[PDB]
């Protein structure tokens, strides 16, 4: 399961732009 | 005829005089009275005196020469006859004579290594014992291009100088001024000082394992002194009775004067044949490498030798200044262990049998005093005091006495100006137990209930069988005049919630150096820790240090601390990690009695689950000063490791809750149904009381820290300065890591906490580091692109970020903090300081 | 002040500055030798000193006298009458340098003046006896071919050459049915065996100031320097204060234990410096206590003295207060001797304590080595003493003028090279251990 790491790193690249 | 045969000077022998060489004197017996005399000789005599003296010429003229012829020729004339030049001896010894003769070879001779082995050096003419290091003897032995070559003589010359110059001990925490390391190795004098690491075994034994004999003292019993009886007189008793003890003084230095003139001819000449030795043997070393150099250049072709520049008188030169520089240190070495052996192994024995003949001495003087009691009239009282007086302060050993040479004065004073001579108990740790470096060979037994590890720390528990035993050495010299000072470190656990009234109240012994109830005292009730000296009388003083109980975050609590003890004519002081605390005086106390036995045990009303952890008990027999402490402090807070929050060695696949140093009371949470580091506050202690205020430390997230690489040092599991790691927390069953985001455009960012995965935009290699100089258990973690590169990222912190709504701490890495790191006196409070917090045993919440 | 006389080998003999003398060790026997009077009461005589000595043993043999001495031998040296004048004229500059400076004119006046007592143990207090060996030596006075007539004279001391090894200087006294005058406050005829070029050589390993030297290692010693040691040796013995008490004796049971003589506590007192520490406080009381017991012999004898048996020309008073001066006693109103015990002290302590090699040494500025105990290079020679480019008067090896007068450069074996000459280890005799490796 890889798509764990996905969703992860998009709710991070979220955080830092916000 | 085999065998290897050594043809040895007599004149390069060691001088040892015979104990019949010594006078025998001091045991006759003396008879005192009204009238007796002291009796001393000064060898000296004033030259200018002796110029100017117009009296030592004779002023009566010389009488005729001329007499009567001689008749009567009786006279003895003495004979003379020659001896053989050789004595043959077979010896299964290898000592100085045999471990010189190794480093040197024959004139014919082409094409000389260098080796280790001392066997390979006397069977092969072409092989040369040398005593420098591995990496020497490889780099000596190589061959290389011509090009090449002028570098390979510009190093090995290099490193002859450095390594000819070491002249400090590898254990830095080692108590040894000064030490040159590859004596041993250079002349296997004494008990076998070539085998086995040298320094080591130095530090167990002293100077005595360099001395090739230990010679047998001549230490006479003291003979009775026998006083006259004036019973007519007043007056001439009291003359005897100080005749008796001015006399007394006479005995102790003669006694002093009889130890001096044994170790000058017996134990300095020794230890003078070792500095000739070395010059020789370091002068040998340099004579192979130029006969190396100078084989090796000729075997290039002529024109190859005009690509090479070389200068063999500046080798030459180069090499004698690395050897001179050599020679100053090791007699400095040499001379400053020939004058301990004298203090530590002579000078006591010495005074064991003065000490018993003022005791006899004292018996005497008294019963005469009272044999004379009625023509005393009453006056008596006074001189029995007087007698008390005299003979309880005893005279101190001055090496200026009994010589005018300088040289040895200045042996003397330079000795007594280092401070680690003034020890005079050190326990340390060797081969699973607890023994006495101080050189003056106390006695020590750990029973079984003293738990030990090989970091120096011993621990004390509530078991009866939990104790130690010290029975120091009753001949070294401070009665009335208190001049000495205790140093150790101590870790002291947390009181218990429910049982606070037991803490607070009861006060329990640690360290009791007591006899006929007089002595001194460690103790400890709760939070504070108690000094007391107590004298003959059973009068009492303390003082004391106590840490405070109602604080955020202590820096006392269950944490390792150094405490050092203070004694002199006004003051008792202590000193809490080199910084002057408490101050007591202590005038109105007389005699305390501080030769008792020590005994390492708790003692009182104590909870069944005590316990204290110590480490490095020392004593001094003078008062340190400031800076001695603090000194001592640094010296002894040096690692190659890191630490943990309590102050023990940091590791790696260890459970840590983490500590911010700038932001005392915050922790690191993740977020929910999010990957990054939310920063709460800690929650403080709950209920009840009044006396006591803490904040919690096992909260936050389980972090832990792992190795990158197993390419390394795989013996222990201990983090070390400048380590690569991986910094990783536990989340629910699984094991995440710590990351960031390889690009970092603002000057903070937060950080990328996520499961265990190769990914190409994260960075995940920190490098551990501790930029403050002065001691801490904070360290710093620093991000980096890959191990090889030297570009450094940022620094792990916490900073307040702004996101807007339609402000909040963030685990973050930053820029700002490395521009900080390297100001002057360092910033303990910056956001970067962090400190892993395992869990405790003495410290529960 | 002290005067130094001029001579050569070859003038004549006058029976008064240049005489034939039978000395102690020849006794009766017909062995006379030519005698140069360099001051009062101070003999040369320019030969070898072959008394106890076999022919043989003057030539390089595979044995040795000394187990401490590098020994060279030299069967030649002394063996023409101008390598005789030689040695005389060299004498005479030593001796020239020895007086340039106060501290040294005062041991050669303290020497010049301290007469022998006229007589022994053996001899009653009530006597002077001039007719013993340790007080009075003959010359032989009579013409070349014609009986022989003599005549006797007092001495202090007499310097010949050297004996088998050049190298090894030695002061000698004088013993009559195994009991010796100098040793028990008499005094008595001093001799000494002296080689002037062949010097000791000596480094300063353990100095941590001037430590400069190229392989050819280390510094050669001034031979007035070694001459004055010896002096102090002779000195001791015209006072009859030579000691002989506890000696320090070297240790000889293991194989690495150096081997030498029993040594007196004198040795060490005459070094100076470091050594004198070694002779422990008790030792030191009673050799003081000995010779102020052998000095109450001397003022005793001096009160009972009422006649000479031996030579009618002596005034029995002039004697009485010479002597008095010397060991300076002190006369009450009545013309009684006693001793007064502040003047002893400080006798004692001047001849004992004041005369040293390190006191001398430091006074003319000459470099020595740092103690007794310490180690010994071989001799070597010194080109030519009578060459004021290498050695004068004034300076010795350390002149000015040269630049060798810092850090002691004109005894530098590595500076000064035009000064000396290294010896063939092929004619030095040296005591060794062979070693032989062996196992359980």
């Amino acid at each position: 399961k890889e798509d764990a790491f996905s969703k992860l790193k998009e709710k991070f690249m979220n955080e830092l732009h916000k | 005829a085999p065998g290897i045969c050594i043809d040895v000077d007599n004149e390069d022998l060691f001088f040892i005089a015979d104990k019949n060489s010594f006078s025998d004197d001091l045991s006759k017996n003396e008879r005192i009275e009204y009238n007796t005399q002291s009796n001393y000789i000064e060898n000296d005599f004033p030259i200018n005196e002796l110029i100017l003296d117009t009296d030592l010429i004779s002023k009566i003229e010389l009488p005729s020469e001329n007499t009567e012829s001689l008749t009567d020729f009786n006279v003895d004339v003495p004979v003379y006859e020659k001896q053989p030049a050789i004595k043959k001896i077979f010896t299964d010894e290898n000592t100085i004579f045999q471990y010189l003769y190794s480093q040197t070879f024959p004139l014919d001779i082409r094409d000389i290594s260098l080796t280790s082995s001392f066997d390979d050096a006397l069977l092969f003419s072409n092989k040369v014992y040398s005593f420098f290091s591995m990496d020497y003897i490889k780099t000596a032995n190589k061959v290389v291009e011509a090009g090449l070559f002028a570098g390979w003589v510009k190093q090995i010359v290099n490193d002859f100088v450095i390594e000819a110059n070491k002249s400090n001990t590898m254990d830095k925490i080692a108590d040894i001024s000064l030490i040159v390391p590859y004596i041993g190795l250079a002349l296997n004098v004494g008990n076998e000082t070539a085998k086995g690491n040298f320094e080591n075994a130095f530090e167990i034994a002293g100077a005595s394992i360099l001395l090739e004999f230990i010679p047998e003292l001549l230490i006479p019993v003291v003979g009775a002194f026998l006083l006259e009886s004036y019973i007519d007189n007043k007056n001439k008793i009291i003359k005897t009775i100080d005749n008796a003890l001015t006399k007394r003084n006479e005995k102790w230095s003669d006694m002093y004067g009889l130890i001096v003139a044994q170790w000058l001819s017996t134990v300095n000449t020794q230890f003078y044949t070792i500095k000739e030795g070395m010059y020789k043997a370091l002068n040998y070393q340099a004579q192979a490498l130029e006969e190396i150099i100078k084989y090796r250049y000729n075997i290039y072709s002529e024109k190859e030798k005009s690509n090479i520049n070389i200068d063999f008188n500046d080798i030459n030169s180069k090499l004698n200044e690395g050897i001179n520089q050599a020679i100053d240190n090791i007699n400095n070495f040499i001379n400053g262990c020939s004058v301990s052996y004298l203090m530590k192994k002579m000078i006591p024995l010495a005074v064991e049998k003065l000490l018993d003949f003022d005791n006899t001495l004292k018996k005497n003087l008294l019963n005469y005093i009272d044999e004379n009691k009625l023509y005393l009239i009453g006056s008596a009282e006074y001189e029995k005091s007087k007698v008390n007086k005299y003979l309880k302060t005893i005279m101190p050993f001055d090496l200026s006495i009994y010589t005018n040479d300088t040289i040895l004065i200045e042996m003397f004073n330079k000795y007594n100006s280092e401070i680690l001579n003034n020890i005079i108990l050190n326990l340390r740790y060797k081969d699973n137990n607890l023994i006495d470096l101080s050189g003056y060979g106390a006695k020590v037994e750990v029973y079984d209930g003293v738990e030990l590890n090989d970091k120096n720390q011993f621990k004390l528990t509530s078991s009866a069988n939990s104790k130690i035993r010290v029975t120091q050495n009753q001949n070294i010299i401070n009665s009335v005049f208190l001049d000495f000072s205790v140093s150790f470190w101590i870790r002291i656990p947390k009181y218990k919630n429910d049982g606070i009234q037991n803490y607070i109240h009861n006060e329990y012994t640690i360290i009791n150096c007591m006899k006929n109830n007089s002595g001194w005292k460690i103790s400890i009730r709760g939070n504070r820790i108690i000094w007391t000296l107590i004298d003959i009388n059973g009068k009492t003083k303390s003082v004391f240090f106590e840490y405070n109980i109602r604080e955020d975050i202590s820096e006392y609590i269950n944490r390792w601390f150094f405490v050092t003890i203070t004694n002199n004519l006004n003051n008792a002081k202590i000193y809490i990690n080199g910084k002057l605390e408490s101050n007591t005086d202590i005038k109105d106390i007389r005699e305390v009695i501080a030769n008792g036995e020590i005994i390492f045990k708790l003692d009182g009303d104590i909870d069944r689950t005590q316990f204290i952890w110590m480490k490095y008990f020392s004593i001094f027999n003078t008062e340190l000063s400031q800076s001695n402490i603090e000194e001592r402090y640094k010296i002894q807070s040096y690692s190659e490791y890191l630490k943990d929050f309590w102050g023990n060695p940091l590791m790696y696949n260890k459970e840590y809750y983490m500590f911010n140093a700038g932001n005392k009371n915050s922790y690191i949470k993740l977020k929910k149904d999010s990957p990054v580091g939310e920063i709460l506050t800690r929650s403080k202690y709950n209920q009840n009381s009044k006396y006591i205020n803490y904040r919690d430390l096992y909260i936050g997230e389980k972090f832990i820290i792992r190795r990158k690489s197993n390419s390394q040092s795989i013996n222990d599991d201990i983090v070390r300065k400048e380590d690569y790691i991986y910094l990783d927390f536990f989340n629910l069953n699984q094991e995440w890591r710590v990351y960031t985001y390889k690009y970092f455009k603002k000057e903070e960012m937060k950080l990328f906490l996520a499961p265990i995965y190769d990914s190409d935009e994260f960075y995940n290699t920190i490098q551990i580091k501790e930029y403050d100089e002065q001691p801490t258990y904070s360290c710093q973690l620093l991000f980096k692109k890959d191990e090889e590169s030297t570009d450094e990222i940022g620094l792990i912190g916490i900073h307040r970020f702004y996101e807007s709504g339609i402000y909040k701490d963030y685990f973050c890495i930053s820029k700002w903090y490395l521009k900080e790191v390297k100001r002057k006196p360092y910033n303990l409070k910056l956001g970067c300081n962090w400190q892993f917090i395992p869990k405790d045993e003495g410290w529960t919440e």
